């Protein structure tokens, strides 16, 4: 149901960006658990000890992803 | 393409490339340009900081080892020019804010001040009373002094010297600018290590102290001559005067009579009036004789210019370094030295390494031999000068001492090729790593036991009123007996394996009391339980940070733990909670940890001085004689007792400290508190970790969020290194702006 | 008196601050969203995704007291 | 031993066993991601617990999680 | 060129800047009126 | 009547008087001192001789804290606005974070110059939705 | 596991090589063939030659034998991959460890059995209360 | 001097091993479904309201009584 552009907005809980919105950037096939990948203004934590910036994008599933645009 | 000079090479090994990097400004506007994990700009705030982290880390920029090179050249100009820039300031506040003149006419009545601060919010009264109806701070900088030696009269000399400055330091500006971007030279001129050894052995060693023999009996002589005479520094000629009129000279000195002869005909001894080996001191102004010095500048000039043709160039004569260290092998030792040519040619930490640990090792010895050889005239006497000064060096020399270990473990880290040292000096170190440092912790553990342990044995004995089992001169005695011979045969050395010498080295290895106006400047420095008990103090603090930063370096490869550990670079925080804990394993933490056993290790030696000066050394003596010593000499009785240090040492002498609100000397009571809070506040960085702090700034963070005030530029919490680096600048900067404040509203309230 | 009172709000507040924090976020944070699947005491998460370094409740009990021994002192 | 768990967010990307200096885990076939792969840890005797696999990882939150336990001479890196 | 202007425009010198402008403001009205414990 | 019976007017108090017969000058003016007494000589001072501030919030002292206070707080919304303002207008930039670090400085000024209709400001985007942000729209960690 | 061949690399000594767990507990044994006799750094600090053709090498971990393969396989101009790493201990017996299946871990190969898998996200941990007073935790269930 | 001393410590290590066992009971003991929308779990629901308006306090007491305390220095 998602296509690409699309602006939703992040349900995983765990995840970095529960409550933050992204952009969706591409739709993966189906018989995959989570299809949907989305990119983020915001990254992540992820690095070792001093990187400079952290991760950006994540795959999602569609129950995981509120639609907002 | 800028200015294009002709070229300036006469059959020259100079080899440089022309305009390797254009003159421009575009990347000044772009910050962390040098980086390539920076240049695309920050998403969170440690963008930031690895940007001043970083920023002359130039290995870890490029790869090229000459651009590497001509990065560090050019940085050295610039830093040449920021001492230039500092030094003119010194000399332009002593032209035109200090009461040197007036200090000069009369400096047993008048306290030296080069600062005058202005009158707002009621700081004015740091402006103190220093004589003459002069307000201002008391310098303890020992900067008049050295200007009296060199024989400055008049502020106008000092506003030429610092108008000479401000220039010297465009020059070297300008000269950075141009061997970086117009002329860069290569990677072979800067290899060129034996002609640079002989440039900087006869040329900048020899003949700066060849050209300083000359300005010392030219000018520093004479003019001092006449003022321990009592002459008024006005009736004194200006200095070009003795060289315009040479009957100036050679009525201060018969010898000039016979001139320039007596010297090349090796007739040297007619110049005994002025080219002396007196030892001792100056009885007018406690100071080292100028003719000691001059003489000593000359004989010193003589060898570093000798020392400066060992080396071949351009003309088949001299040595190779490398032949002399492949030469260097023995049967304990494999191939020796092969390979250190390599090493030292190629890597820039590697010779940071040595040079640091060589100029903090000489920094401490200048203290060492200032303090009781007193070069400057009135030094001696000025105890605040003589206790800063002494610190100050010793502090220089400890932070280049740290640097030195950091640099070797970045070379061990960086440049270190297994395939070009097998089996030579740095492989075996490497091969036996674990004796080497299981000795050295054991030696540490005894050292620990056998110094601070007496202390706790005669805290607990005195305490349990028993006198009779303590370590001290009156009971149980620990008499240092090697020091007591070697200031004995110091001693006897005028009259027996130093003929031609009148007076001793030092008065502190024993002879008279030299006293110049009430006070002493110097006396014999005798030698006895507590002594011996705070030197081996010394001994285990020092052994302690060697252990830490020898350790660092031989184990940053590799570790038994961490088998890869270079793979993980010289900086960074662990390796994991796993294999038990791994924290701190680094390089840089080991000087990290070794910073803080350097400031423990230098706060007990200055303590040292300070206390042992006050008690037995420094002091006002009668006109019978006797010598009266600013704290009693309390010394051999109090400084062998933790207590005693606690109470006679910091709790007495802190009373000028905390009582100096509202005189002159609240600044430095002011700063005691602000060392005391820096000092508090660093135990937030060394006591914690970022993850409690990157979740708390995840709350603010929601509050930000809340009101549509988030930054794009995401906050994080510090990374561990640089929370270690932060606690331990703090740390730093605290105990030792504490110690400050103390030991100058001390020494400037004793006298 | 005056001073010295908000002196102790001071640490009184900060400490609740650091106690309160660590058990709120016991459970879990953007840092760590599975913390408690680790337990309240364990050394770190490692230094991945930042460093996590006195991460855990038991480490915010261990920081807060030293502010209970200053708000004491 | 330490634990080490592999949840169904991998998208094998096989950074997890690049990573690893002490051969804890494997790249198996699988099928929940494109890479038609995932990672397992069939041989967590060996494993220290330094991390540098969840260092490694991509996924938001990780896909690979250690959970340090029983201590051995293996897991404590001991080499004595 | 645009270069020194953005150089002159990043956030140390910026900061800087105000900060030595704002230290100017308060040392000069404590210059020409001292001593303001409160409001009279 | 007899309230704040613990103190006296410094005009009253005679250390005070002793004091303040030795204020020292605080800059040039060689009365620097002889105002600060005139001028303290108006509050209310201890036994030791020094001005006390009540805040409870009587206006007879609303120079002890009131005014100060308001002035403050008018300073410090304005920069927070005009911050929070600049903080805003980067996002549309495409690279804010550059802007963040490398100041805009035209529209920086243009915010600043602006900032001392604050209040109305902050009120007019409280009513129009734009100042606080819903619950259920901010990130949050897991409970 | 039949008898472990190949020279020891030619090296003068150190201190921090093996020590008396190597003969009570366990020890660790790397093998691998170098077109060339060539230096190396040993993981327990300095330099070693290879010999040209078949090496064998004993460490006291497991760890030292992988970063020194790392070092292999990374760090010479033409690759050295055919290292193997093997656990030793004091009863003779040789256990194989690396590369377990023949090929190395890092890509996919076929027959290998996923363990320490979870069909579930890290967000679908159970709760744990629901499994208090049990020996598990909420990775264990 | 003894007395109140000793008691006033004694409560400050009570007070923390409180919030200790606050963090301990989140992090062993809570059922989020068993709580749910009660006021537990609603203190959870704002932990973030929570801890920054106590660090905004604590910022506040911080900076505002340091500054009295230097500006009387
Ligand atoms: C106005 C003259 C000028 C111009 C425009 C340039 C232009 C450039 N230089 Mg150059 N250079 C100059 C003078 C100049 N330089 C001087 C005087 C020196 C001798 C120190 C050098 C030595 C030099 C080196 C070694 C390097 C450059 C580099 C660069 C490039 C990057 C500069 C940068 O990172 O941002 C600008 C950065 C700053 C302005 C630094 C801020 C000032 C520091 C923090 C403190 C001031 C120290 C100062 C140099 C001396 C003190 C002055 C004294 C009065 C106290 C750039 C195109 C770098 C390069 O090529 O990039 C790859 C490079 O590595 N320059
Ligand atoms: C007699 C020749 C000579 C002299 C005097 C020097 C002196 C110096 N060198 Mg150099 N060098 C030389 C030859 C010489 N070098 C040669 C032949 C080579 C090629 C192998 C090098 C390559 C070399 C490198 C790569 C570096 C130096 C550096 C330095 C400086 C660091 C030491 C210092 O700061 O001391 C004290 C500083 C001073 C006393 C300040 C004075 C400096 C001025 C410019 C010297 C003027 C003297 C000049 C001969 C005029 C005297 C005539 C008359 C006035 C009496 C220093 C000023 C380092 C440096 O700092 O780079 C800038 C550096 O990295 N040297
Ligand atoms: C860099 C430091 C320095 C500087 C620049 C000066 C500068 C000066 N000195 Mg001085 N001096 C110095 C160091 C220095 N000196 C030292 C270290 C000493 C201690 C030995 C002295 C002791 C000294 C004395 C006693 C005198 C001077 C004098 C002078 C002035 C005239 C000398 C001259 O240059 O004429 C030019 C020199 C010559 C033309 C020399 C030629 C004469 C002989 C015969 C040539 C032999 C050279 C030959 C190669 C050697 C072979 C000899 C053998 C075959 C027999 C001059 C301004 C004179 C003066 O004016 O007093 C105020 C003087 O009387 N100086
Ligand atoms: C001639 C001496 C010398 C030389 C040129 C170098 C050169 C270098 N060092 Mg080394 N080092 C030295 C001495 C020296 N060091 C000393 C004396 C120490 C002991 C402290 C060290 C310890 C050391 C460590 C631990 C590290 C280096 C690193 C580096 C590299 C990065 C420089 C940097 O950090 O950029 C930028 C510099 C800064 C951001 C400094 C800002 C923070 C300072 C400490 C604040 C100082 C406060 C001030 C003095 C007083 C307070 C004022 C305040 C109130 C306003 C660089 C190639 C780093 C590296 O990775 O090497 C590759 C690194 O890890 N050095
Ligand atoms: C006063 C605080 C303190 C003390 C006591 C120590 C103690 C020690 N440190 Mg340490 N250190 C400290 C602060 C302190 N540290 C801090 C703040 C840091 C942070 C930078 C460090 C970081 C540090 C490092 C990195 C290292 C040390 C090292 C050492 C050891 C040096 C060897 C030695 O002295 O042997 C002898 C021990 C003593 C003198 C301790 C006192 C023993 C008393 C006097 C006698 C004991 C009486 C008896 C046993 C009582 C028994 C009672 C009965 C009921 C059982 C030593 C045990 C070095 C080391 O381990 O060297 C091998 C080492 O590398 N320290
Ligand atoms: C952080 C708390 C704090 C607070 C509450 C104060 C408060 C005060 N301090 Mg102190 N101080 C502090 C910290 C603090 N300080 C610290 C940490 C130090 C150590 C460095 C000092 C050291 C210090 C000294 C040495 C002195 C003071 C002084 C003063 C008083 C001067 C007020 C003044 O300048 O008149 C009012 C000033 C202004 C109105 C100018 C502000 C600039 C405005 C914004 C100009 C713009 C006008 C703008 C248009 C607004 C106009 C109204 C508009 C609505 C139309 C004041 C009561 C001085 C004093 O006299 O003590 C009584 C004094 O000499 N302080
Ligand atoms: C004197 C020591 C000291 C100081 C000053 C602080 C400071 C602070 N701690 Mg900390 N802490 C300390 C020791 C200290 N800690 C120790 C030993 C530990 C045990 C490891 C902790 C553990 C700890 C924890 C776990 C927490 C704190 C918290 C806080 C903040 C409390 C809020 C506050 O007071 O607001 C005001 C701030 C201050 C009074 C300090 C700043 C003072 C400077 C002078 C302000 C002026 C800025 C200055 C001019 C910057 C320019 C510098 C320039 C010269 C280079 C505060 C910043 C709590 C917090 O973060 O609250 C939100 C928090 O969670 N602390
Ligand atoms: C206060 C001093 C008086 C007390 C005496 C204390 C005796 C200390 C032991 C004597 C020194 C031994 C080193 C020279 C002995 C010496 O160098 O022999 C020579 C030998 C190497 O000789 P080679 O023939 O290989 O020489 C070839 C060279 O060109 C190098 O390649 O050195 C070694 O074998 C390395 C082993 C050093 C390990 C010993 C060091 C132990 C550390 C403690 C030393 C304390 C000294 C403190 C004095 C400041
Ligand atoms: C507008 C603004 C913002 C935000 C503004 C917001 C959202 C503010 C929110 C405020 C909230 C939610 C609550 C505030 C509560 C305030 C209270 C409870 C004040 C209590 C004060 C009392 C009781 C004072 C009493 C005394 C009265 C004077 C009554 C006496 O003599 C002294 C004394 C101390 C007794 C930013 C942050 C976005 C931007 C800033 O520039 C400003
Ligand atoms: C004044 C007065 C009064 C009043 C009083 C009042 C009203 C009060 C009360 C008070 C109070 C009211 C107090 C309090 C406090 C509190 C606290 C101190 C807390 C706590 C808690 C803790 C510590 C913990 C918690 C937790 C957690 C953390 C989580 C889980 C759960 C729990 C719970 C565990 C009267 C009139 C009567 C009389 C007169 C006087
Ligand atoms: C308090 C603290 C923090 C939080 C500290 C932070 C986030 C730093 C805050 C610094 C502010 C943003 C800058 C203020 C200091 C400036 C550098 C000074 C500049 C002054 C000029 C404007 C004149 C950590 O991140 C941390 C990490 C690891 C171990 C311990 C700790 C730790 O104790
Ligand atoms: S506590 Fe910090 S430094 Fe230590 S292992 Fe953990 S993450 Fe690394
Ligand atoms: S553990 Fe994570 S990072 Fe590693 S291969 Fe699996 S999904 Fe990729
Ligand atoms: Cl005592």
């Amino acid at each position: 149901a998602l296509n690409r552009g699309d602006k939703v907005r992040i349900k995983r809980t765990e995840s970095y960006w529960y409550g933050d919105v992204g952009t969706v950037a591409s739709v993966e096939k189906s018989g995959i658990l989570y299809p949907v990948i989305v990119r983020f203004d915001r990254v992540n934590y992820n690095g070792f000890s001093g990187s400079a910036s952290g991760v950006n994008t994540n795959n999602f599933a569609e129950n995981e992803l509120e639609l907002v645009q | 393409m800028t200015i294009s000079p002709p070229e300036r090479e006469a059959k020259a090994k100079v080899s440089v490339d022309n305009n390797p990097v254009p003159t421009s400004f575009e990347k000044w506007g772009k910050p962390g340009h040098f980086d390539r994990t920076l240049a695309r700009g920050p998403k969170t705030t440690t963008w930031i900081w690895n940007l001043h982290a970083n920023a002359h880390d130039f290995d870890s920029q490029t790869s090229d080892l000459e651009d590497v090179s001509r990065k560090i050249f050019s940085a050295h100009f610039g830093h040449l020019a920021v001492v230039f820039v500092w030094l003119s300031g010194m000399y332009f506040h002593g032209a035109k804010f200090s009461n040197y003149e007036g200090w000069l006419a009369d400096p047993t009545h008048i306290k030296p001040s080069a600062q005058v601060v202005w009158p707002i919010v009621g700081q004015g009264i740091l402006n103190g009373d220093v004589g003459g109806g002069f307000h201002g701070i008391q310098i303890t900088s020992g900067l008049f002094y050295l200007w009296r030696a060199s024989g400055f009269t008049d502020s106008y000399q000092l506003y030429c010297t610092a108008i000479g400055g401000l220039v010297m330091a465009a020059l070297m500006l300008f000269a950075g600018w141009f061997h970086y971007h117009v002329k860069a030279p290569k990677l072979e001129w800067f290899q060129n290590v034996e002609s640079m050894m002989n440039h900087h052995l006869a040329g900048l060693l020899g003949l700066g102290s060849l050209g300083w023999a000359g300005h010392q009996i030219h000018v520093s002589m004479p003019i001092n001559k006449l003022l321990d005479a009592g002459v008024a520094p006005k009736d004194i000629p200006l200095p070009h005067e003795f060289i315009l009129e040479p009957s100036k000279m050679a009525e201060l000195y018969p010898s000039f009579a016979q001139g320039l002869t007596p010297f090349f005909t090796l007739n040297w001894g007619v110049y005994s009036d002025f080219l002396t080996f007196k030892g001792g001191l100056n009885p007018v102004t406690g100071g080292l004789w100028l003719s000691d010095t001059a003489h000593h500048h000359l004989a010193i000039a003589v060898l570093f210019i000798i020392a400066g043709h060992m080396y071949r160039t351009n003309w088949g004569i001299g040595h190779s370094m490398k032949e002399i260290l492949e030469a260097h092998k023995g049967p304990f030792t494999g191939e020796g030295h092969k390979g250190l040519y390599e090493i030292l040619t190629t890597s820039w930490h590697a010779q940071l390494a040595i040079n640091l640990a060589l100029l903090g090792s000489l920094t401490i010895i200048v203290a060492q031999h200032m303090y009781a050889m007193p070069p400057y005239p009135y030094q001696a006497i000025d105890y605040a000068t003589q206790l800063s000064l002494f610190t100050h060096h010793m502090w220089i020399g400890g932070f280049l001492i740290v640097g030195a270990g950091a640099h070797g473990a970045i070379f061990m880290v960086r440049d270190y090729d297994p395939a070009k040292n097998v089996n030579n000096l740095l492989d075996r170190m490497l091969r036996h790593r674990d004796a080497i440092i299981s000795h050295l912790n054991w030696v540490c553990i005894f050292l620990g036991f056998h110094s601070f342990g007496l202390y706790i044995h005669n805290d607990t004995m005195r305490a349990l009123g028993r006198p009779q089992d303590m370590f001290s001169d009156t009971a149980i005695q620990l008499q240092p007996i090697f020091a007591q011979w070697v200031q004995h045969l110091h001693t006897l050395a005028p009259g027996a394996t130093a003929p031609n010498a009148l007076a001793t080295a030092s008065y502190a290895f024993g002879g008279e009391t030299i006293a110049v106006a009430g006070k002493v400047a110097m006396m014999p420095i005798t030698l006895g339980t507590a002594d011996f008990m705070v030197h081996h103090i010394h001994a285990f603090t020092i052994h302690v940070t060697a252990l830490i930063l020898l350790k660092g370096v031989l184990y940053a490869r590799s570790s038994r733990l961490v088998p890869d550990k270079a793979n993980l670079g010289f900086r960074f925080p662990c390796d994991g909670p796993g294999r038990g804990g791994t924290c701190q394993v680094s390089g840089w933490d080991h000087v990290f940890l070794g910073l803080f056993w350097m400031y423990n290790s230098l706060s007990i030696v200055i303590f040292h001085f300070s206390w042992k000066m006050q008690s037995d050394v420094w002091g006002t003596v009668s006109p019978d004689g006797s010598v009266t010593h600013v704290t009693l000499g309390n010394f051999a009785q109090s400084a062998i007792t933790i207590n005693g240090w606690l109470r006679d040492f910091l709790w007495a002498q802190a009373a000028n400290v905390i009582n100096s609100y509202g005189s002159a000397l609240s600044a430095y009571g002011i700063m005691f508190l602000a060392g005391h809070f820096v000092f508090a506040f660093s135990l937030m960085f060394l006591f914690s970790g970022r993850g409690y702090w990157q979740e708390l700034i995840e709350s603010i963070v929601w509050a930000h969020n809340k009101l549509n005030v988030a930054p794009a530029i995401q906050p994080r919490a510090l990374s561990i290194i640089q929370g270690r680096a932060v606690g331990v600048a703090h740390y730093l900067l605290g105990g030792i702006v504490t110690t400050w404040a103390f030991f100058l509203a001390r020494s400037l309230s004793i006298g | 008196d005056f001073l010295v009172h908000h002196a102790i709000a001071l640490g009184l507040h900060t400490t609740a601050l650091i106690l309160i924090k660590g058990a709120l976020d016991a459970r879990g944070s953007k840092l760590m969203p599975d913390k408690k699947d680790f337990g309240y005491s364990f050394p770190c998460d490692g230094p991945g995704r930042g460093g996590t370094c006195d991460i855990s409740a038991w480490d915010a009990f261990y920081l807060a007291m030293f502010w209970m021994l200053n708000t004491l002192g | 031993s330490h634990s080490v768990k592999i949840y169904d967010t991998c998208i094998g990307c096989t950074q997890c066993v690049r990573a690893c200096p002490l051969d804890v885990l494997e790249m198996v076939p699988w099928d929940g991601c494109k890479a038609a792969q995932i990672a397992s840890s069939p041989r967590t005797e060996d494993c220290v617990g330094c991390k540098r696999c969840e260092t490694a990882c991509p996924t938001d939150f990780l896909s690979i999680r250690v959970y340090l336990g029983a201590e051995t001479t293996r897991s404590m890196g001991l080499a004595y | 060129m645009d270069g020194l202007k953005s150089f002159l425009s990043t956030a140390p010198v910026m900061i800087m800047a105000l900060l030595t402008f704002t230290a100017g403001i308060l040392i000069e009205f404590n210059r020409f009126y001292p001593d303001l414990l409160f409001h009279p | 009547a007899d309230d704040f019976a613990n103190l006296t007017p410094c005009s009253e108090n005679p250390a005070y008087l002793a004091k303040s017969k030795n204020f020292l000058n605080t800059t040039n003016d060689p009365n620097s001192g002889k105002i600060r007494a005139e001028r303290y000589a108006s509050a209310l001072c201890g036994p030791e001789g020094y001005p006390h501030l009540i805040v409870d919030g009587r206006f007879t002292h609303a120079g002890d804290f009131l005014i100060p206070s308001i002035l403050f707080l008018y300073i410090a919304g304005w920069i927070g606005w005009v911050g929070r303002s600049y903080l805003i207008e980067i996002r549309e930039s495409k690279n804010p974070e550059m802007q963040e670090v490398v100041i805009n400085v035209p529209l920086a000024i243009k915010k600043m110059l602006g900032g001392f209709l604050w209040p109305l400001a902050a009120v007019g985007e409280y009513t129009s939705g734009k100042l606080v942000m819903k619950d259920s729209e901010i990130p949050t960690s897991p409970r | 596991m039949t008898e472990l061949s190949g020279q020891p690399p030619k090296f003068g000594g150190s201190t921090g090589g093996l020590l008396s767990k190597a003969n009570r507990e366990e020890k660790y044994a790397i093998t691998w063939t170098s077109a060339s006799e060539q230096v190396f750094e040993m993981p327990t600090g300095g330099a070693a030659i290879m010999n040209e053709g078949e090496n064998l090498l004993y460490l006291a971990r497991k760890e030292q034998c992988l970063a020194l393969g790392t070092q292999l396989r990374t760090k010479f101009k033409p690759k050295i991959q055919d290292y193997k790493i093997y656990r030793v201990y004091p009863s003779g017996e040789v256990q194989y460890l690396h590369p377990a299946d023949g090929v190395f871990p890092e890509k996919v190969n076929e027959g290998r059995e996923a363990q320490g898998t979870k069909t579930r996200r890290i967000g679908q941990n159970p709760e744990p209360v629901t499994i208090k007073f049990s020996g598990k935790a909420p990775y264990e269930v | 001097a003894a007395l109140y001393t000793h008691h006033q410590y004694i409560a400050g290590f009570l007070m923390v091993g409180a919030f200790a066992h606050g963090a301990i009971f989140f992090v062993r003991d809570y059922d989020p479904v068993a709580n749910k929308d009660n006021v537990l779990a609603r203190m959870l629901e704002h932990k973030e309201a929570l801890i920054s308006h106590l660090s905004w306090v604590s910022l506040f007491l911080g900076f505002h009584t340091l500054g009295l305390y230097v500006h009387n220095d």
